[PDB]
């Protein structure tokens, strides 16, 4: 029940994203990795799919803006329960604070300590976190992405909210790092020179109408 | 104020500083600890774990078994001797000791010396000697090493003091407070390799304090190793310990026979009501059975083991390992649920020896994929080719496009070449990689059959095996197809 | 149509294994591992006997799949029995395993009928009095990732849970999840002592019929719950039994290749949700064009997609290096000796093109760094872990404080691998063989 | 490295900002949330001192993160690089994507000791 | 004294009976079975060609001595492993884990043997199989 959007040279990327995104947490992957180089259209072909099914709830994060490990916790677990409160703004929680994370068995007690509060709900629900550039972090070794891949296994399997990580990557060699994990996978080749024109002009036209 | 960075998560226990040398304010002025409330001794979440059954489960016949070999003295005797009399003469002459002890695992040394303390309490519950406090410090079991200053210290006194303040408070207890105003202390250092940091200061603290003329305390000293002291320790903390020390030697089989029916005597060779129906066995549609275990199964078990090891633990593990197979054959034929004669004879003792034997690892490989097998073959035959135990990826990647190019009349290698190079595609490009190349590689890697250096060029990384050759060629040996090429 | 998606729906949560616990797809192969590990924590939680096993096997081979299984089967008829304690290797250190004991053991507790308050030294010592010391709640430990806790250094964690398996009143369930096969090995002696040496090796797949019959279970609608099951059943059958099928190539592609379901499964599924109707979806498993579109994605960022990318400066200067690399003896080049071959292929072919100056050429030197086609010569890389990343960022490299042009290069592709798929037609195919 | 330089950035900002006017992270989602907690827009104008002794490859990431900070409304971004040799030789130890960065608002002022006597 | 109240004027021998018990690889060579003797040959001839080697690279040697001999039937690591354990507990071989020496940095259990050897080809030419394995 996900509508698919038309993206110029990303139709298989788009029915890729329809095929592996949806509100239903029970069909959902709790791991997603969309893999490509620079300027493939990663970032342009998931904000159009999130941009067409507004009913998905989706809360971003650029991990190249935070830099180490403990940073990006701390803004997952402050962005988090922001979402959750504009979402349903008539179930009280208590608001705690993401500085006191400072580990990962931290965030898994206070992911938990915000789901159980919103147990009151109707129907299980999907949030996508969606780490754009998990391997541009200044300090990434290779250990800090199986974490985020077992980090589902540590939160309550009845829960109401069920996050679902979306994980965007530049490098092959980093990726090929955890290819027995078994995460869905979809590749953003590089464009042809075709398509490189055809995107330039559909982009950049209207921008040199209005040039002063 | 703004802050650098921030601790949210500061969890400080409630304990003082000030040490016992200012708690009086004079050595002359320092009372009987023996007669004070908080000294010497003078269990609170035992009913969280409780709950309602709401059922009768069933005990079969080797439950009773199973329960009776668990780890929770007929060998020991010497070793007790020696131990008791050196701690009995310490006690009641108001001296201060050391005794060590050494031995591999589950030779019964925690056994013997907690015995030991038992005897000693009660020879001094009837005055025959004075009265002692016993403390436990297993370092295996602190968070800091410094906590055992925290422990002992707490267990003398009943403060609760910093480690730096705790052990001033033991220097100043065992080195100035007078024998008449004081108790005996006997202390266990049990896993005493744990203790040691890299400057020795609480080894020799605990073995400084038991030179004191003053300080009435023994240390008994537990440790894996007879040369512990001579490997790890400075020269003065092994004069401290002495040359007088204990070895526990692991057991023979006739000891491990001695333990094992000790463990056997109130259900071996003994009848049960068995009631059929569910299997529910009671010790005196029901039946009279006799439970026996086989003493050739026992005398096996015991040989193995103590040619082995010595180890009681595993002696009892492995009985334990048989009765469990037992019962698992006994149930299956019956369907027993949980909610004649039954022996536990020589098979089930050899099937229970067997499995902790039998290797894995060639059978791991047997099962492997036929990608992840010609990894394996083509780094064998680099490793035979140029003799080097190490092997660079690129030169791996050249030998398994050297194999299937060369071996191109094999019907395998003609049915599996374009699945390896092209995934049977005619839409795929030929790759320069097999099909699933880091898929195998990875796996080869989490299974430990491989170590691989960190090193981002993929061409010139080093590949090596951290297996036997000898077990890699005999898995190799076993497909049908890399045994021909 | 309601009805195929309905039928849509109960395929992709077989795929994604979400049924309910009495509708869980357990395979052939898988039965025998199911039973032990059955056995094991039965006679943990309804008998209360203690254990300790650990189960070894290679990642996504169903260790956790089994273990969620069985509690999540105990849990419908003794919910009251047991409590369950989840350490995971990764996210948890040796010394903050215990505050996840400790706020596990209180939030678990809390939810049959403190214990995680204070500094580690006290709620260590809490939790030894709770553990190492009507029925008895029995206590189950899952311990994935168990290899990172047996350590060399020291192994306190695994001697206090094995001595609380061995000694103690409470009854424990221990099982430690790993990949390496010499778990053994690791162990203390102490520690080996105080286990009990029971470790189940996961079953592997041993033959196609296992993948077969795995596919068959996956993907065969066992209840009637949209009017497309029968015929869906009778298509997915015929394709299954016709040893000539797609379906059975691609799982015979698989088998020889991978051998593993869950990466079936991830090209499955969207070969299932892309389809719109019915019929759309009966093509679709009758051809399996889909796996082929999948197989050529999962691909298209590797060396040779790359390679296909490259624009014709981009391909002659890597050609360039490639000769520089393979003339050396270390292989190892930098970017004037890359020019300098390059300005003489340039030559060479004018005098048999536009030459790029070096100003210009500097775009596609650090192009072609970006893309994994160059590497820094001796480069570590990524590091292991955020210990050894901390020193490595606190260090100034010397090959970053030279200029570009001085830079020591090495190639992760060779020469012959570029001439093996530069197709014969190109430009510059004709000085890939020097 | 570029984790310090982003921390003492932040670490300024953060500082300057509640002398002139709760703990965050020093990292760039403060630059994010700057008028969210302070009620107005931003002007950073970063100043490097020794250009010539820095090292390259943390100063062209540095830049690249900040670039980060474009796409948000109430930021305004100005550098200054105080050269002691020639712009060439800071232009030859730059990426290219860096050079075609800097160069769409930048300005050239030669001011030493001995400039015209 | 101690041994005199548990084994009841001193006297010599009861000194002497102290340094005999608080203080001979020879009776250890001596308690062994020709399969153990054979393995504990294989390991000091294994660490004379490495001479830092693992397990798995004294077995290795060990199945290399056995193909060009075929004395005693080839047996498999595991068991290797537990004939060198034995050796443990008779105190002969002695087993460590250190992390290698070599381009890859990760910890293997290696093999380190210190008995007399002088007093090893002693009980060892005495048997006549066992001496192509010297
Ligand atoms: N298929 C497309 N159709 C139209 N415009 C596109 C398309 N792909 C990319 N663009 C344009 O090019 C820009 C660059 O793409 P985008 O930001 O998605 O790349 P990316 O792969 O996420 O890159 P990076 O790794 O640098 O973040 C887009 O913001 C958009 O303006
Ligand atoms: N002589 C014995 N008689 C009966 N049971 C014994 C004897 N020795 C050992 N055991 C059994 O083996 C278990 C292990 O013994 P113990 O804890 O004393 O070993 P240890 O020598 O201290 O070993 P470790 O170095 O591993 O701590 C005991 O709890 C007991 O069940
Ligand atoms: N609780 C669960 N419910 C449904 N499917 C599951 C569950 N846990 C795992 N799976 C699925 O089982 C398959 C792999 O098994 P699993 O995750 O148990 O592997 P594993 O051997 O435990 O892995 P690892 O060694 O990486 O921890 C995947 O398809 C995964 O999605
Ligand atoms: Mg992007
Ligand atoms: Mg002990
Ligand atoms: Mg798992």
């Amino acid at each position: 029940n996900v509508t698919t959007p038309e993206v110029a040279f990303r139709e298989y990327q788009t029915n890729c994203l329809a095929s592996y995104i949806s509100a239903d947490p029970d069909i959902t992957p709790s791991n997603l990795i969309l893999q490509g180089y620079s300027g493939t259209g990663k970032t342009y072909t998931l904000k159009k799919y999130f941009n067409a099914n507004p009913n998905l709830h989706a809360v971003w994060l650029e991990p190249v803006e935070l830099v180490s490990w403990k940073p990006l916790l701390q803004a997952i677990a402050r962005t988090v329960q922001y979402k959750l409160k504009t979402l349903y703004p008539n179930i009280p929680t208590t608001d705690y604070d993401p500085l006191q994370v400072e580990e990962p068995f931290l965030l898994v007690k206070t992911l938990h300590n915000i789901f159980v509060q919103y147990e009151s709900l109707q129907e299980k629900t999907c949030l996508f976190l969606i780490l754009d550039g998990f391997d541009s972090l200044q300090d990434l070794d290779a250990a800090l992405f199986n974490k985020y891949i077992k980090l589902n296994e540590l939160l309550p399997k009845d829960s109401k909210i069920n996050i679902k990580f979306i994980y965007t990557m530049l490098e092959t060699s980093f990726l090929q790092r955890y290819s027995t994990h078994c995460i869905p996978t979809v590749m953003f080749p590089r464009y042809n020179v075709d398509e490189v024109s055809t995107i330039l002009v559909m982009s950049r036209c209207g921008e040199l109408m209005e040039d002063s | 104020v703004i802050r650098k960075f921030t601790k949210k998560n500061v969890a400080r226990a409630k304990k003082k500083y000030t040490p016992f040398s200012k708690r009086f304010k004079s050595i002359a002025a320092i009372p009987d600890l023996t007669s004070l409330p908080e000294f010497y001794g003078n269990s609170r979440f035992e009913n969280k774990l409780k709950t309602t059954q709401k059922h009768q489960i069933v005990e079969t016949i080797f439950s009773k078994v199973k329960k009776q070999l668990n780890s929770s003295l007929p060998a020991r005797e010497n070793e007790f001797a020696s131990i008791y009399l050196s701690a009995y003469s310490a006690i009641e002459s108001d001296s201060a000791t050391t005794i060590y002890v050494a031995g591999t695992p589950g030779v019964g040394k925690t056994l013997t010396v907690r015995e030991v303390v038992k005897e000693l309490l009660s020879s001094s519950a009837q005055r025959e000697i004075p009265d002692f406090l016993y403390v436990e410090i297993n370092g295996l079991k602190m968070v800091k090493p410094t906590d055992c200053y925290e422990t002992l210290w707490n267990k003398v006194s009943g403060e609760r003091l910093t480690w730096a303040a705790s052990m001033e408070s033991l220097e100043f207890y065992f080195k100035r407070v007078p024998k008449n105003k004081k108790k005996t202390i006997v202390v266990l250092l049990d896993e005493l390799d744990a203790m040691v940091t890299k400057s020795q200061d609480i080894m020799y603290n605990f073995f400084n304090w038991t030179t004191y003329e003053n300080a009435k305390l023994i240390v008994i000293a537990v440790a894996n190793t007879m040369d512990l002291p001579e490997r790890q320790l400075g020269n003065k903390i092994t004069s401290r310990i002495g040359f007088t020390r204990i070895m526990f030697t692991g057991y023979t089989h006739e000891e491990l026979k001695n333990i094992i029916d000790l463990r056997l005597k109130g259900l071996n060779d003994s009848f049960f009501y068995v009631d059929t129906k569910t299997g529910n066995a009671i010790l005196i549609d029901v039946r009279k059975v006799r439970l026996r275990m086989s003493a050739d199964a026992i005398e096996i078990a015991s040989r193995k083991v103590a040619s082995v090891s010595g180890d009681a633990r595993r002696a009892l593990k492995v009985c334990k390992r048989a009765a469990e197979i037992a019962e698992k054959h006994y149930m299956a034929k019956h369907g027993y649920g949980y909610d004649g004669v039954q022996t536990v004879h020589i098979t089930h003792v050899m099937k229970a020896l067997n499995e902790t034997l039998n290797s894995h690892v060639i059978t791991f490989m047997t099962r492997l994929s036929f990608t992840a097998k010609l990894f394996i073959y083509a780094l064998l035959n680099l490793m035979k080719k140029n003799g080097s135990q190490e092997q660079e990826l690129g030169d791996i990647v050249d030998e398994i496009k050297l194999l299937i190019e060369v071996n191109g009349s094999n019907k395998f290698v003609m049915e599996i070449a374009k699945t390896l190079f092209q995934q049977g595609s005619d839409n795929i490009s030929e790759q320069l990689r097999i099909i699933s190349w880091d898929f195998v590689l990875n796996q080869l890697l989490d299974a430990g059959i491989l170590f691989k250096q960190t090193m981002k060029n993929d061409r010139i990384c080093c590949v090596k095996l951290n297996i036997s050759v000898e077990e890699a060629k005999r898995a190799m040996n076993e497909d049908e197809t890399l045994r021909n090429l | 149509d309601p009805g195929f998606g309905s039928l849509q729906r109960r395929l992709l949560q077989q795929l994604y294994g979400t049924l309910p616990t009495d509708e869980k797809i357990i395979f052939t192969y898988l039965q025998d591992c199911q039973q032990e590990i059955d056995r094991i924590i039965k006679q943990s939680i309804i008998q209360k006997e203690s254990h300790s096993v650990i189960l070894v096997g290679p990642r996504q081979s169903y260790k956790t799949y089994l273990l969620d299984y069985e509690l999540s089967l105990l849990q419908q008829s003794y919910k009251e029995q047991f409590i369950t304690i989840r350490l995971n290797g990764f996210i948890h250190s040796e010394q903050t395993a215990i505050n996840g004991i400790a706020t596990q053991l209180e939030q678990q507790l809390q939810k049959i009928h403190t214990i995680s308050s204070g500094s580690l030294t006290e709620v260590f010592e809490k939790i030894l009095l709770l553990l190492d010391s009507i029925t008895k709640i029995t206590v189950v430990f899952i311990f994935d990732e168990i290899d990172t806790f047996a350590g060399p250094v020291r192994q306190t964690l695994l001697y206090n849970l094995f001595d609380m398996v061995e000694h103690s009143r409470v009854p424990v369930c221990i099982f430690g999840c790993t990949t390496k096969l010499n778990i053994l090995e690791y162990l203390e002696k102490r520690v080996k002592s105080r286990f009990s040496q029971r470790v189940i090796y996961m079953p592997q797949i041993q033959n196609l019929d296992d993948m077969v019959d795995a596919v068959r279970n996956l993907l065969t609608v066992r209840s009637e719950i949209s009017p497309w099951v029968s015929q869906w059943n009778e298509t997915l059958e015929k394709e299954l039994s016709d040893p000539r099928s797609n379906l059975n190539r691609h799982i015979r592609m698989n088998f020889e290749t991978f051998r593993s379901l869950p990466t079936l499964k991830n090209s499955i599924i969207p070969l299932v949700a892309t389809s719109k109707n019915f019929g759309s979806l009966c093509t679709a498993i009758k051809s399996c064009s889909f796996l082929d579109i999948y197989n050529k994605n999962q691909l298209s960022n590797n060396l040779t997609g790359r390679l296909q990318s490259l624009s014709d400066l981009e391909l002659a200067i890597l050609i360039s290096a490639a000769r520089v690399a393979l003339r050396a003896k270390d292989g190892s080049f930098n970017f004037n000796l890359a020019y300098a071959e390059y300005e003489k292929m340039i030559k060479a072919i004018n005098s048999r093109i536009k030459l790029w100056l070096k100003k210009d050429v500097k775009n596609v030197w650090e192009n072609l760094v970006q893309l994994d086609f160059f590497t820094e010569k001796s480069a570590v890389g990524l590091r292991d872990n955020a210990t050894a990343a901390f020193y490595a960022s606190n260090y100034q490299f010397q090959g970053t404080m030279i200029p570009f042009d001085l830079r020591s290069y090495q190639m992760q592709i060779i020469l012959q691998e570029l001439r093996r798929i530069i197709p014969k037609s190109n430009m510059y195919y004709s000085w890939t063989q020097l | 490295n570029v984790r310090m330089m982003l921390r003492r950035s932040m670490y300024k900002l953060y500082s300057a900002a509640d002398a002139e006017e709760n703990d965050v992270s020093y990292d760039l989602s403060l630059v994010e949330n700057f008028k969210r907690l302070f009620g107005k827009d931003l002007a950073m104008v970063f100043n490097f001192k020794d250009v010539d002794s820095i090292n390259f490859n943390t100063l062209d990431n540095f830049i690249i993160l900040l670039k980060s900070a474009f796409k948000y409304d109430h930021v305004k971004i100005s550098l200054i690089f105080n050269i002691n040799t020639n712009l060439s030789n800071i232009e030859k130890n730059l990426r290219q994507s860096t050079i075609r960065l800097l160069k769409r608002n930048y300005h050239k002022l030669d001011v030493s000791s001995n400039k015209g006597f | 004294i101690e041994i005199y109240e548990l084994e009841k004027k001193i006297g010599l021998n009861y000194i002497a009976k102290v340094f005999s018990k608080f203080v001979s690889t020879r009776t250890r060579i001596a308690k062994l079975n020709i399969q153990q003797k054979l393995i504990l040959c294989t390991i000091i001839q294994s660490l004379k060609l490495n001479s830092d080697a693992t397990i798995d690279e004294s077995f290795d040697h060990y199945i290399k001595a056995i193909t060009k001999t075929d004395t005693l039937a080839p047996l498999q690591r595991n068991e290797f492993l537990e004939i060198c354990t034995i050796l443990e507990t008779c105190g002969l071989v002695s087993i460590k884990k250190t992390k290698c020496k070599g381009k890859t940095k990760r910890f293997v259990d290696k093999i380190d043997v210190d008995l007399d050897m002088r007093e090893f080809y002693d009980e060892m030419t005495k048997i006549s199989i066992l001496k192509p394995f010297l």
